[PDB]
């Protein structure tokens, strides 16, 4: 469809290179690691959340295109 | 006999199938989007 | 054919009114046709009708 690209560029982490890439009928695979700084043992203080963003070609050899950057303190969670 | 236009004029601004297929065609992503926006949004905001 | 002048054989064509008025362009190609239809002839091989 075309109102998940937009909630995905209703976004602050996900951002890339080119916001004009097209993005109907590809397929998109996120290689993100998670660093975290803790005060409890659930409330969270600190959240990097960081990683490629790659997409399908028509031989699905994946390329990359944007980057997830997410900072974050007092989580409860990853969203 | 007679015949009597009560038509604002809307065979006038043409092509109108599509012309009004859009007009709602907008509103539903508008629309839909938003709902479904404000609640990942929210959702969100409840894992933080 | 002459000007402001309708053959007895035309198509027809639309405007963004609702009606529909009698071209010349258009409706002069039907008769090269026929005029081909009846020196030379229309097919219909592989029609199926």
């Amino acid at each position: 469809t075309s109102k998940d690209i937009a909630v995905l560029r209703s976004k602050e982490w996900f951002q890339l290179d080119d916001e004009d890439f097209d993005l109907l009928n590809k397929t998109l695979t996120f290689e993100t690691e998670t660093e975290v700084t803790f005060k409890n043992a659930n409330i969270f203080s600190s959240v990097k959340c960081f990683g490629p963003i790659k997409v399908e070609l028509p031989t699905k050899e994946t390329v990359e295109i944007g980057i997830v950057d997410y900072e974050a303190g007092a989580s409860h969670g990853n969203p | 006999p007679v015949m009597a236009d009560l038509n604002g004029g809307l065979q006038f601004v043409p092509e109108l199938k599509e012309f009004t297929a859009k007009l709602r065609k907008e509103l539903v992503e508008t629309s839909e989007v938003r709902k479904a926006v404000s609640i990942e949004t929210a959702l969100e905001h409840k894992v933080v | 054919i002459p000007r402001e002048t309708i053959p007895f054989l035309h198509l027809r064509k639309k405007t963004p009114a609702g009606d529909w008025k009698y071209d010349r362009q258009l409706s002069s190609l039907f008769l090269d046709g026929l005029e081909k239809a009846a020196f030379n002839g229309v097919t219909f091989k592989d029609k199926y009708v």
